[PDB]
């Protein structure tokens, strides 16, 4: 009924998993990439990093470990998806054609069992006889590692323990050990236990439970000839073996707490640690039986999510929301100290919070402008078509909001910064960030430890230097949240308004927020209206030449006099808590956190807000964009996208006022906002254009299409499953389908562009097996479908 | 809190009859205690919940009041003279153990009491 | 009265016909304890028909009690049921117990005088944690945590410390977490009651809501806009707007006599309006501090001796209608002070 094209214009940069191992040969060293559903697959040299091939799959890569058996030369790499799908698969070259083929496929999710804290916890045994997953909390899953094994039974043991921290397996032991920190009333232990093959159930391990930290997190397997495992806090990193402990607290741990590990050696006495703050650090073993443990700070990197060792100090950053650096350590030489130098710096553009498709320089050709990274890893992104070139401006403070003004000529971009209490009683900057490197500050009108206090500032960046001119500093414990640049009613000045809202620790909902308008001329900024309301301005929009503002539940509309101020002209009271605001033409969307979609109208003749109709559906909501007068798109949890078609020629009065879900996709990345326009330049097959910004930095597009174009793609999905081999033996119809942990829906009004675009890359007999009910008609309307993007 | 239940007011287990000492008990005695301003807090028995008093009867283990007194007399309850006379002592005496001398309320219990021994010293004896 | 084990569960969104019993009118919640006692011989026949069937009986929610009509309603479970044969006439007592939400397809009322409906369960469906798509995969062992202020400061940050990768910030999410919201209705349950939130108050999120949902004055109107939710986090966040909607303060046993309200509430005390106030004895009442209350009369005379406000003679103050000890009316000694005459009702006789 709705009929839509979702296609993937820029694939996702964020890296969420990286290992070391032998994939492609046995005698080369390679690295793998995993980039939420992407797989890279790399060559480790001495210069750098060569690439060989990158795969597509279709699942969100969550666990990624290499393993070498008995028999096999070459190590096998285990994937498990979001989707609870193991799969084994090994590098194949001949001559020139490149296919990963997969030795074993299996689903492994259970009809009962609740999600634990942590997640999904992916460890194999050093031996590889067996693979550790902990799905649920109480129960663990043992899949064994045999020739026989192709269709991965699966047995789930009963573990006294239901909130488990962290699990690895242990090193010089006969049979397969799993050591783990649990969580009880009496507080924090650690407890060994021996799997057997035979009689299916635990066993005593080679250690009885010893107490631990109050806050240990990570637990790091230790190898021969030292052995055990290390288990490191916010404040120590402890040692265990049996008899033997050792404990170490070191200060410049305690700054932040270590959430990534890995190994450097192959006996273990050098590890690398990664923080929350990107501090690298780095643990040292002394010696068959352990001396000493020493922990030494090498610098400053990005905020790692997991951390990997190639070759001669050459160390590749994963970062989730900062960019992947190649950086090069100096741990020899005794002359000089410890330092960090990067080498080679990707591109990541997750996470994306703001999005503008602005015309700079081509006037025609779209260009995107992105509220990239987050922290010191805070920085904006311009998009253009080249292949697609990326313009980084460092933050180094967490970017919230963007707009865009064609009079003054500059971008108004809201920044969090945070700063730690004073003990004298103030606040200090971390680091210099674009706010307090600004040319010109202002401060807003007031009224009435060792703590990081959250500080915002609205940012004034050029259009074409990118340089911050002026910076407004925001009042104490006060949250931006909405900010407009648009003219308001006869004025024809342009003005930036912010919707804050005071935050209190001990006001759970804010029952204070403010209304500043700002001008900027001149090349300065100053303060227009101050409006002071009951409650948080969560969203604002323009209405035909007035602002529309939502206060915690109620919709409000602004006029704007020739006093210069902001005047309320009608006030819609509303049952849920108003989040999410879109308008055009008159119609007007509400939405919330519950993913309770609510549409109304101004009625200029009674001078208020109508309720035309409301879907009620609970769903943890997060972006929505108006498509057309009945069709909007939606986006909720668990990855996924949703589009309610309303019907105005309904004869009865509860069918009209009823929304149809008639959208069901499962995208795999999630979004925060959606903006109109392309990126292209401006006879399309294709109905609009809506770009998206997700979390691990995929963008892509959406767009309607006719009755016919969709029925014509549909079949051809159907087909180009059955020639085009999935990664890991995993259906597209059960990946595409509507993925919740209570129910699973097949996908209807949307067609995959990523499956569609294919058809280009595969073989000739395999594009004349697809259109056999005419091989070359169809590439070019493949290639049509390639242009919008 | 939990409120006990109120005394017996008609009871086929214990004896009673109609004397000339309990007419002037009900009719003497009672209506001019009962006229009197200070009576309202002793013409229902003193609650535990509305008042807020919850230790109240954890001491007092013979509570009374005079609307008790009231339905006992009306309904014949009492047998002699002196069975009506422990009621209206027990009752004076259960608010001054309890309220410590000095209280609004007190005041009121001594003030009826005087009036009480007045019209008793004027009691005649059984017909 | 004879107890039953069993628990009898229909499943979701699927259609079932389960009779409808008239002397029930009342709202139903999920869980709670009805009392019964049907005197009918053809209402006892149908408790008969129950007790070997599933004792599952539907009660509806009755939007107009006039024309009968009820878009929702709930399906009760007998636990307990008990025969006695009193006086010559066939007597039997119920004790009823909610187990789901449904929603009134159609009201058929039989030919032999009982009617039936057209029930179609209202599927419950629980939201985990909003954090859970957004968690990142090193700050996952960090979920698990071992004064009061400090706690919940740091249960935002740690929880949801992946807010600035969403458009929306830490606090935002807490608006929407049970276990944060949990506590918003937890401290005006104090406000009210002296009962620890150990013992009386259950730790489950929905069940939690559910028996909210009766204690604080809801009239059917409120009742049903509280059983149109499916969801836990719908439930609370609701809970919260009557708390932030009905201040109307009464007298506990009058609950229709006017004391006073939320805008004469004001701060004397550094603790806020209400603390703990200990009289002579030892009975430790939580005294408010208001300008003006109505339906108060005064009995006996203001004594100054042990008085709890600084130099501030209490009136014992009482209601008008049942005569509860309500609280006093304080009264400035000195002519310099300031305010004057203020009322200090305590919490016990507070609605
Ligand atoms: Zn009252």
């Amino acid at each position: 009924m709705s009929y839509n094209y979702v296609v993937t214009a820029q694939k996702p940069t964020a890296v969420n998993g990286c290992v070391t191992g032998h994939f492609t040969s046995a005698e080369d060293l390679n690295l793998l990439i995993a980039k939420n559903t992407r797989l890279e697959i790399y060559v480790v040299t001495a210069e750098g990093l060569r690439p060989v091939k990158e795969v597509g799959m279709y699942g969100k890569i969550a666990v990624m470990e290499l393993f070498r058996p008995k028999g096999e030369s070459k190590d096998l790499l285990f994937i498990l998806t979001a989707k609870y799908n193991a799969c084994i698969l090994e590098y194949k070259q001949s001559g020139e054609s490149i296919d990963i083929i997969t030795r074993a496929h299996g689903n492994v999710q259970d009809r009962i069992g609740r999600p634990s804290e942590t997640g999904i916890i992916g460890i194999i045994d050093p031996e590889c006889r067996m693979i550790g997953l902990r799905l649920y909390d109480g129960l663990f899953k043992v899949i064994p590692l045999d020739r026989d094994n192709k269709e991965l039974k699966a047995f789930n043991i009963r573990l006294e323990e239901l909130h488990v921290i962290d699990v690895k397996f242990l090193y010089g032991c006969q049979a397969p050990t799993i050591c783990f920190v649990y969580q009880d009333p009496q507080g924090r232990h650690v407890k060994t236990y021996e799997v057997s093959l035979r009689e299916k159930e635990f066993n005593k391990g080679p250690w009885k439970q010893e107490n631990v930290e109050a806050e240990a997190s990570m637990v790091i397997a230790v190898p021969e000839p030292f052995g055990g495992a290390i288990i490191i806090g916010q404040e120590s990193i402890t040692y265990h073996n049996g008899d033997k402990y050792l404990a170490i607290a070191p200060p410049i741990i305690k700054q932040s707490t270590i959430v990534c590990h890995n190994r450097v050696d192959p006996n273990g006495s050098r590890y690398l640690l990664g923080d929350m703050e990107g501090r690298l650090f780095m643990l040292l073993l002394e010696k068959v039986t352990l001396k000493d443990l020493r922990v030494e700070l090498l610098g400053e990197t990005s905020i790692a999510e997991c951390l990997t060792y190639l070759d001669n100090g050459v160390v590749f950053v994963g970062s989730r929301l900062g960019d992947s650096q190649l950086v090069k350590l100096n741990v020899d030489s005794n002359e000089q100290g410890s330092y960090v130098v990067a080498m080679e710096t990707f591109t990541n553009l997750g996470p994306i919070v703001d999005m503008c498709v602005v015309d700079l320089e081509r006037q025609g050709q779209g260009q995107l402008v992105t509220c990239s990274g987050a922290f010191k890893e805070g920085s904006l992104r311009i998009i253009r078509n080249g292949k697609l070139h990326i313009r980084t401006v460092p933050l180094y403070e967490s970017p919230r909001k963007i707009c865009y003004q064609e009079v003054s000529q500059c971008f108004g971009v809201l920044s969090s910064r945070i700063e730690v209490q004073d003990t004298s009683g103030g606040t200090t900057a971390l680091r210099p960030s674009a706010s307090t490197q600004a040319l010109s500050s202002s401060v807003s009108s007031s009224k009435l430890f060792g703590e990081e206090v959250e500080v915002h500032n609205l940012l004034i960046i050029d259009q074409h230097t990118f340089e911050v001119l002026h910076a407004h500093q925001f009042l104490q414990n006060e949250y931006a949240l909405s900010l407009v640049s648009c003219k308001l009613g006869k004025d024809p000045n342009t003005y930036f308004i912010v919707g804050t809202a005071m935050v209190y620790p001990e006001e759970a909902e804010p029952k204070q927020g403010r209304i500043v308008v700002f001008q900027y001329s001149d090349g300065k900024l100053q303060t227009v209206a101050e409006k002071e309301v009951k409650g948080a301005v969560y969203s604002m929009v323009e209405f035909n030449g007035k602002l529309l503002a939502s206060i915690n539940s109620t919709v409000r509309l602004y006029e704007w006099t020739t006093e210069k101020e902001l005047r309320t002209e009608c006030n819609h009271y509303n049952n849920i808590m108003a989040l999410y605001l879109k308008t055009k033409g008159d119609f007007i969307l509400v939405g919330d956190l519950m993913r309770s979609v609510l549409l109304l109208a101004y009625k200029p003749m009674e001078g208020n807000f109508e309720e035309i109709a409301r879907d009620f559906n609970p769903n943890w909501m997060s972006a929505v964009e108006i498509l057309d007068d009945d069709n909007f798109l939606g986006a909720e949890n668990a990855f996924n996208l949703f589009v309610c078609q309303k019907d105005s020629a309904a004869t009865t009065d509860e069918e009209r006022q009823h929304l149809q879900e008639v959208g069901l996709f499962h995208l795999g990345e999630f979004v925060n906002v959606f903006c109109h326009g392309s990126l292209v330049m401006q006879s399309t097959p294709t109905q609009g254009s809506v770009l998206f910004g997700t979390v691990n930095g995929m963008i892509g597009l959406v767009t309607s299409l006719s009755e016919s174009w969709y029925n014509l793609l549909l079949d051809m999905q159907n087909r180009l499953n059955k020639v085009i081999k999935s990664v890991g033996k995993i259906e597209h119809s059960f990946w595409r389908s509507f993925h919740t942990e209570r129910k699973t829906e097949p996908a209807t009004g949307f067609i995959d562009g990523d499956l569609i675009e294919s058809f280009l890359d595969i073989s000739r007999p395999k594009m004349q097996e697809v259109v056999a009910n005419t091989a070359d008609d169809l590439i070019k309307v493949v290639e049509e479908l390639t242009r919008i993007h | 809190s939990m409120n006990p239940p109120p005394p017996e007011t008609s009871n086929p287990n214990k004896p009673k009859r109609q004397t000339n000492q309990l007419q002037y008990l009900l009719r003497v005695v009672l209506k001019t205690l009962w006229k009197h301003q200070f009576a309202w807090p002793f013409q229902q028995p003193v609650d535990a919940v509305k008042l807020n008093l919850p230790d109240y009867y954890k001491i007092i283990k013979t509570p009374m009041d005079m609307g008790t007194i009231k339905k006992r007399l009306e309904n014949n309850y009492y047998w002699n003279a002196q069975e009506c006379i422990q009621d209206f002592n027990t009752m004076f005496t259960n608010c001054y153990i309890y309220n410590k001398p000095g209280d609004d309320i007190v005041l009121m219990a001594e003030a009826l009491e005087k009036l009480f021994l007045q019209k008793i010293n004027e009691l005649p004896t059984e017909e | 009265m004879e107890e039953f084990h069993g628990r009898t569960l229909h499943d979701d969104d699927s259609c079932q016909v389960i009779p409808v019993l008239p002397q029930v009118m009342m709202i139903l919640i999920p869980g709670q304890t009805l009392p019964l006692q049907l005197f009918h011989p053809q209402e006892v026949s149908m408790v008969r028909n129950l007790i070997q069937k599933d004792r599952t009986f539907a009660v509806l929610a009755y939007s107009n009690v006039q024309e009968r009509e009820a878009q929702f309603g709930t399906t009760a479970e007998i636990y307990a049921y008990r025969e006695e044969q009193d006086f010559g006439i066939e007597i039997v007592k119920v004790k009823a117990i909610g187990r789901q939400r449904f929603k009134v397809l159609e009201l058929r009322t039989q030919s032999d005088g009982i009617q039936q409906a057209k029930v179609q369960i209202l599927p419950e469906c629980v939201l985990p944690s909003t954090m859970s798509a957004v968690q990142l995969e090193s700050l996952n062992k960090c979920q698990i945590f071992p004064c009061s202020y400090k706690w919940w400061q740091k249960y935002q940050k740690r929880k949801f410390h992946c807010a600035n990768l969403t458009s929306w910030p830490r606090w935002l999410y807490s608006l929407y977490d049970a276990e944060t919201l949990m506590d918003r209705i937890k401290k005006q349950l104090r406000e009210w009651d002296e009962n620890l939130k150990d013992d009386s108050l259950p730790s489950n999120p929905i069940d939690f809501s559910y028996r909210v949902a009766a204690c604080l004055p809801i009239d059917d109107v409120l009742r049903i806009q509280l059983l149109k939710i499916g969801s836990a986090i719908q439930r609370l966040r609701c809970e919260l707007d009557i708390m932030n909607k009905c201040t109307s303060l009464c007298c506990k046993q009058c609950q229709e006599t006017e004391i006073t309200t939320k805008n004469e509430i004001f701060s004397l005390s550094l603790c806020g309006p209400m603390a703990a106030y200990v009289n002579p004895h030892g009975y430790v009442h939580e005294t408010l501090t208001v300008y003006k209350a109505c339906n108060l009369n005064l009995i006996g005379r203001p004594s100054t001796e042990h008085s709890w406000f600084p130099g501030y003679a209490w009136t014992v103050a009482q209601c008008k209608i049942c005569a509860s000890h309500i609280g006093w009316k304080f009264t400035a000694t000195k002519k310099d002070m300031s305010p004057q005459k203020f009322w200090g009702l305590t919490r016990s006789a507070l609605l």
